């Protein structure tokens, strides 16, 4: 029910444990993201009736 | 090509055709939603 | 339509002190002992979680499901 | 000794909003159209016959509305929701039907069962299926348990019926003239016919003016015609006073100066002047019988009342023409509220009595020569004659009856879903019956008499300030009452028959006349004891506590009220300066023991009606009560009607700024309902965050507003920064607009239809054009899905369709042609649902709901609760805000010096309330004269160890430096309101022209021009700026080059004139294209321009 | 088509707030430009049909 | 002074509306005005003959 841009403000304001020592700036552009300046996180969740 | 829609009570998965009377199996409402699509689409947290 | 994580002014998370302030509303504390014992020592933290309404369950209540 | 105050006194406003208050006043009159007065109305007119053929007849015996239902299935019936009727676009209606009997051939057919119409169903009515559910069950059929309802649904739009107000019928006014003359009118309205006869002194006599004479006549002829011939009886009507026979002298003399001193002589000389529609005599006695003062009722051509009435109205006048004593317009004691049942009713009647007309006419048409099969009117039964009168009567809004020459518009108005607010005061509108015809600014004016009834502050800001307003929070609406033990009791407290006694005894100073809805009920003595009487009566139970009852020493009469329309309010009843309400009673009614009916029977609140309280001594509060007090407020705090109960502390704003504040918060964002997300309409404004006030008022309680807010609750710093907040600008921090402030969600709706014609064609959706280069859709049907429909959770981009419509040429092969709903907008858009419906008429519908989601910018209107409307002037960064010693950053700086001119202390109090709530966590009340004290939020302050004044030490963030004076820090309640810089901003290319006139179109949805109106070329005229005029009104505008011959001055055409059939003199020649339309149209007009060239040089 | 080149591969795109046909190869407009109805002539125009308008 | 023959204009000032979505069409109301003119002229020359 959440709309989608909340749900992506909302996900973007959650902080990361990650050191940002140890990455780098994403150059202009490179949508796609490289092993050095980037992280990803996978969210799944299926609600269901117990 | 199988087109698929939801209804507005019972929420079933319902295969129509084109020029078929909108309706639905099990109950009698009229209001047919589209599922949502598969492509991936991106959006910026800003 | 739900408790928003980071706070207007500061900035502190916020989202995560809103379901176990709930516990504090299910329980005996009342507004400001329960703001106090949060960890909410700025007033804005405290008007963020106090001024918040839940219509997020009213909303799910409408939800296709 | 201060005299005791009960406290809990308040608690008596709560239980009345459980049977009455701000929705159940058109929810209960449509009750009580659809349940008692439509079976009057069918009773009326329950026999309907034809003259030819005799013997025959339609008989209604009883008519039914029953449930709502669709006619969606084959000759089924089902039961559908509100919902679904506002996404198939349909109406929300009941079958009306009706049990009959008639004569075919003589033998009697019954029939039980026979739909005749359909009938819209209001919202939580009795019939409604809304009514009697639980939220759980709103939830099942997708409906807010918080919608105030009262609204129709009709072809999926929603249309509210605005209050009438008009002026209270039959009823004498006197009023002065264009001349200055200070005549008499009355305006004689019966269940039939209305009348509105006048009296004039244009020439020291009386002149009585009436529609159906060619020229007024003497008042003294018509006396002389209604049947008493003495002038000196005539004379005793009037009056025994020196001064009115001075004043009635005049036309005594002229009545003498002609031959009319009997009855038939007053008749004649009457019919004479009768215009046309002895026969004179008996026209002019029937127009002096039943046309003339039609609300004055003759026994058996028995003009005794009708003379008492036109004696005293002359009296009136007598005395009105010495003290300047004119009666106001304005006064609403003589005003009347028609709400939505007596205007359904009467729309209903007109369709009923045009329906039997017409069924009248098919039947005298149809059975003296058809055949030997008998001709029956079920035959005939059109069903969609009265279903199209009220679709339409709702929809257009326009009422045109011809049987009462009534033609209104505007009486129903799309209902407004900008906020919760937004519909909650559009539901308890009240629009004028002037409807700006002049600017009189004698009602636009705020009267005294709005006390209690309507809000004082509650107007729209603009052309309708005045003429349209709001109801109070405490108010009601009475009904009709039958007014039979109201003139049994009358006759039984010994009011003498006005037959009986001579008019002489109308001139006594201690004679008051008593009246019964300007009808004379006769005279009495001694009123005191009658009127104390009359209102221990209705105390006790034995009158309907809706009828008033109202003295007026001036012209020593007793008016006896019991019409509907009315506005009454409660009161409390004050007997020896201690009101009938103790703590125990309240007690009660706290713990359940008693209900405000319970009150209304114990003597100990009652309705006072304006006239009413007009005579009667109300306290404000305990201590104010006095030896001379018959009754007490409620509540103070009342007065204010649904809006300006928003305001906190309204009493210490000014009055514009509570208007200005009422305005926008009636266009105000937020949330809807409940079911905001299922709905679908044009166009929704929903914020993300929204949060209830921290300063809120006892209104926004009862009307559970905190549920839905509308706003949210900021820390505002009052002062001045980088001067970005010049004229009521305010500065916005970026840190907090990224985090989610004052973010909103825009949703709009894009419909389409495919419908099947006349031939056996329909309208079909293409698929998706694939590129046979990348085996991959376009760009432009790039969102489509299989079906040609776009799916939801995609983007959609400027100039991309969403539906893939294609339509037949036809209505041997049938041709389509592609009319695709293409998106216009210069942002991205979202769509969130797709909904497919399909009509009775095979027609499916198609719905699409785009969303938006836009962040606070530059150019974004913001209000704060009080008035103070204002625009983002720059966005700084967390870092260039200041900062406090526990380290926090102000969202909003606001601009100090509004504050001087404006006065707005109430939003420092409400900001220091707030503050000390947020700190002690306590919600702070700022009930309308009341709430929390200053002294409170003083002691809340310093006990956290805060500044006991709001003004904190705080440290400049740009040079980090301490500010040499103390910033006024503290939490406010903003709210951001619809109007938007995006959807405001336009630009105009050259772009598209009108036919007619090659210009620029008007409305940005169209993409149209500005537009250089006249006040714009004076300016232009007086810079001299004549070069950057002739660019602007001609070259950039509507250009164009003509061919003129110059031999006749004619136009030509590419270089030929076809009026001489030469093309030497022809020359071209540039023009505006306005001025060769309007030379084209003079030349029509017979007015020939003949244009004479000549060379520049 | 192009006046110059003679290429057919014209396109209708909508500019800001204006119609017009342009192609894709070199840039070239060959009609500017549209006529339009205004909603305050639509409501005061009556209809005709065909059949009424025939005899 | 006294008209005896009527200046139809031309049809610029007179915009036809091709409403597809109807079996019908937009004409202004001087369209109407001459076809009534027109209407009345020949139930005159009938009623003269
Ligand atoms: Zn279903
Ligand atoms: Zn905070
Ligand atoms: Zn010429
Ligand atoms: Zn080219």
């Amino acid at each position: 029910i959440v709309q989608d841009e909340i749900l992506a403000h909302r996900l973007g304001l959650i902080p990361i444990h990650a050191d940002p020592r140890l990455f780098e700036y994403r150059n202009q552009g490179d949508e796609e993201g490289t092993e050095i300046d980037t992280l990803q996180f996978r969210l799944q969740v299926r609600c269901t009736r117990n | 090509q199988p087109m698929i829609y939801i209804c507005g009570e019972c929420h079933t998965e319902n295969e129509i055709k084109s020029r078929d009377p909108i309706r639905c199996r099990e109950c009698g409402y009229r209001i047919m939603y589209k599922k949502r699509t598969k492509r991936l689409v991106v959006f910026d947290a800003r | 339509m739900i408790i928003p994580v980071r706070c207007f002014t500061c900035g502190k998370i916020v989202g995560n002190k809103w379901e176990a302030y709930l516990g504090l509303l299910q329980a005996e504390y009342t507004e400001g002992d329960a703001l106090d014992a949060l960890g909410l020592k700025r007033y804005c933290c405290r008007r963020m979680l106090l001024a918040h309404v839940d219509l997020i369950e009213k909303l799910l209540n409408y939800a296709p499901l | 000794a201060p005299i005791p105050t009960v406290e809990e006194k308040w608690r008596l406003l709560p239980a009345f909003l459980k049977v009455k208050g701000l929705v159940k006043q058109h929810i209960d009159s449509f009750n009580y159209f659809i349940n008692v007065e439509i079976k009057k109305i069918m009773k009326a007119n329950e026999k309907v016959t034809s003259d030819a053929d005799p013997m025959w007849y339609l008989k209604y015996l009883n008519i039914y509305v029953g449930l709502p239902d669709v006619e969606e299935s084959f000759n089924v019936t089902r039961p559908v929701s509100p919902h679904e009727c506002r996404l198939r676009d349909m109406t929300y209606s009941a079958p009306i039907t009706v049990d009959i009997e008639y004569t075919r051939g003589s033998q009697r057919i019954i029939r039980n069962a026979l739909p005749i119409g359909r009938m819209p169903i209001m919202l939580r009515s009795s019939n409604c299926v809304l009514t009697g559910k639980t939220p759980a069950e709103f939830a099942k059929l997708n409906e807010c348990p918080l919608d105030p309802g009262g609204y129709f649904i009709v072809k999926g739009v929603e249309k509210v019926i605005l209050i009438q107000e008009q002026l209270s019928k039959n009823r004498i006014i006197v009023e002065a003239d264009r001349k200055g003359a200070v005549g008499a009118s009355v305006t004689s309205s019966t269940h039939e016919k209305k009348s509105r006869t006048n009296m004039a002194v244009k020439q020291g006599r009386f002149y009585l003016r009436h529609n159906t004479l060619s020229e007024d006549i003497p008042i003294v002829i018509i006396f002389k015609a209604m049947g008493v011939e003495s002038d000196q009886e005539i004379v005793q009507m009037i009056g025994t006073e020196e001064h009115v026979m001075a004043a009635f002298g005049p036309s005594l003399e002229e009545c003498q100066k002609a031959q009319i001193f009997t009855q038939m002589q007053a008749l004649k000389y009457i019919g004479n002047k009768v215009r046309r529609q002895k026969t004179k005599i008996e026209e002019a006695r029937e127009l002096l019988a039943s046309t003339i003062l039609t609300h004055v009722p003759v026994k058996e051509f028995n003009f005794r009342a009708k003379c008492i009435y036109t004696a005293v109205m002359v009296r009136r006048v007598i005395l009105a023409q010495g003290d300047n004593k004119v009666d106001d317009r304005d006064y609403y004691g003589n005003k009347r509220l028609e709400l939505a049942g007596q205007l359904l009713s009467l729309l209903f009647e007109d369709l009923f009595k045009k329906f039997n007309s017409e069924m009248k006419k098919i039947a005298d048409q149809v059975i003296p020569k058809q055949r030997a099969a008998q001709f029956d009117v079920v035959k005939h039964m059109r069903q969609d004659q009265i279903t199209n009168g009220m679709v339409n009567a709702i929809s257009t809004g326009n009422w045109s009856l011809k049987r009462f020459k009534m033609d209104r518009q505007g009486v129903t108005q799309v209902l407004s879903r900008l906020s919760y607010i937004s519909a909650l005061g559009m539901m308890t509108r009240i629009s004028s019956q002037f409807e700006k015809t002049r600017k009189v600014s004698g009602p636009r004016s705020l009267q005294p008499s709005q006390w209690g009834m309507l809000c004082p502050s509650d107007t729209p800001e603009g052309e309708a300030c005045g003429l349209v307003k709001n109801l109070a929070l405490m108010t009601h609406i009475t009904t009709d009452m039958e007014d039979g033990p109201i003139v049994k009791l009358a006759s039984n407290l010994g009011v003498e028959d006005v037959n009986l006694l001579c008019g002489e005894e109308l001139s006594y100073p201690n004679v008051f006349l008593v009246f019964l809805n300007g009808n004379i009920l006769g005279v009495i003595r001694d009123h005191k004891k009658l009127v104390n009487t009359f209102r221990l009566m209705r105390r006790a139970g034995y009158i309907n506590e809706f009828v008033s009852i109202s003295t007026n020493l001036t012209d020593r009469c007793v008016y006896i009220s019991s019409d509907g329309g009315r506005l009454c309010r409660p009161y409390i009843i004050v007997k020896k300066q201690k009101p009938a309400v103790t703590n125990k009673h309240m007690e009660e009614l706290a713990q359940g023991y008693r209900n405000f009916e319970d009150f209304l029977h114990e003597s100990l609140v009652e309705y006072l009606d304006v006239n009413e309280e007009n005579d009667c001594n109300i306290a404000l509060y305990e201590h104010t009560i006095n030896k001379d007090t018959t009754h007490l407020e409620i509540e103070p705090f009342t007065l204010l009607g649904v809006c300006a109960g928003l305001i906190p502390y309204p009493h210490h704003n000014q009055s514009p700024r509570n208007t200005y504040q009422c305005a926008m918060g009636k266009q105000a964002m937020g949330t809807i309902g409940y079911n905001q997300r299922n709905r679908i309409d044009t166009l929704m404004y929903l914020l993300a965050y929204p949060q209830k006030p921290m300063v809120k008022t006892k209104t926004i309680e009862l009307i559970e507003f905190e549920k839905l807010p509308a706003g949210q609750n900021a820390t505002v710093a009052v002062m001045s920064y980088s001067g970005y907040d010049i004229e009521d600008a305010l500065v916005l921090n970026k840190a907090s607009l990224d985090r989610g402030f004052g973010r909103c969600l825009v949703y709009k709706n894009a419909k389409c239809t495919l419908k099947r014609y006349t031939n056996q064609t329909f309208d079909k959706v293409m698929g998706p054009m694939l590129d046979a280069a990348t085996r991959k859709p376009i760009w432009r049907h790039e969102i489509l899905d299989a079906d040609g429909i776009c799916s939801p959770g995609e983007k959609v981009e400027n100039k991309q369709v969403l539906v893939n419509k294609s339509m037949p040429t036809v209505t041997q092969q049938p041709q389509y042609k592609d009319v695709p709903i293409t998106y216009k907008g210069a942002t991205d858009s979202y769509i969130e649902k797709v909904m497919i419906s399909s009509n009775a008429e095979d027609a499916f519908l198609i719905k699409m709901l785009l969303r938006q989601t836009r962040r606070p910018e530059i150019g974004d209107k913001f209000s704060s609760r009080h008035g103070q409307k204002g625009v983002c002037g720059l966005i700084v960064p967390q870092e260039d805000m200041p900062f406090c010693d526990s380290g926090i950053c102000p969202d909003i700086i606001m601009n100090p010096h509004g504050f001087p001119s404006r006065m707005t202390v109430g939003k420092l109090i409400e900001l220091l309330a707030g503050k000390a709530g947020v700190l002690d966590g306590r919600f702070h009340y700022g009930t309308a004269f009341g709430g929390s004290k200053v002294k409170d939020v003083c002691e809340d302050l310093v006990r956290h160890g805060y500044n006991y004044l709001g003004k904190d030490y705080v440290t400049s963030g740009i040079t980090g430096e301490p500010l040499e004076a103390y910033i006024y820090f503290g939490p406010v309640y903003y709210q951001k309101l619809k109007h938007m810089v995006l959807d405001k901003m336009h630009a105009r290319a050259r772009g598209p022209r009108a036919v007619l006139t090659r210009q620029p179109t008007e409305g940005r949805s169209r993409d149209g021009g500005l537009r250089l109106g006249e006040m714009e070329r004076d300016c232009l005229i007086g810079y001299g700026a004549s070069m950057l005029l002739l660019e602007r009104l001609m070259i950039s505008s509507d250009a164009f080059e003509v061919d003129v011959c110059g031999q006749c001055g004619l136009l030509g055409y590419s270089g030929w004139c076809h009026y001489c059939k030469s093309s030497c003199h022809v020359s071209s020649l540039r023009i505006p294209y306005a001025c060769k339309l309007l030379f084209q149209e003079l030349q029509s007009m017979n007015i020939i321009p003949r244009l004479k060239l000549s060379k520049y040089n | 088509r192009c006046p110059d080149c003679g290429s057919t591969e014209l396109v209708e795109d909508s500019h800001y707030s204006q119609s017009q046909l342009v192609c894709s190869d070199c840039g070239c407009v060959v009609t500017e430009g549209v006529l339009t109805t205004t909603f305050s002539d639509e409501g005061n125009l009556r209809e005709v049909t065909y059949s009424r308008s025939t005899g | 002074l006294i008209l005896t023959r009527l200046l139809v204009p031309p049809l610029c000032i007179r915009p036809s509306v091709v409403s597809d979505l109807k079996s019908g069409t937009n004409e202004d109301d001087l369209t109407m005005k001459l076809t009534e003119i027109i209407f009345l002229n020949d139930v005159i020359k009938k009623h003269r003959i």
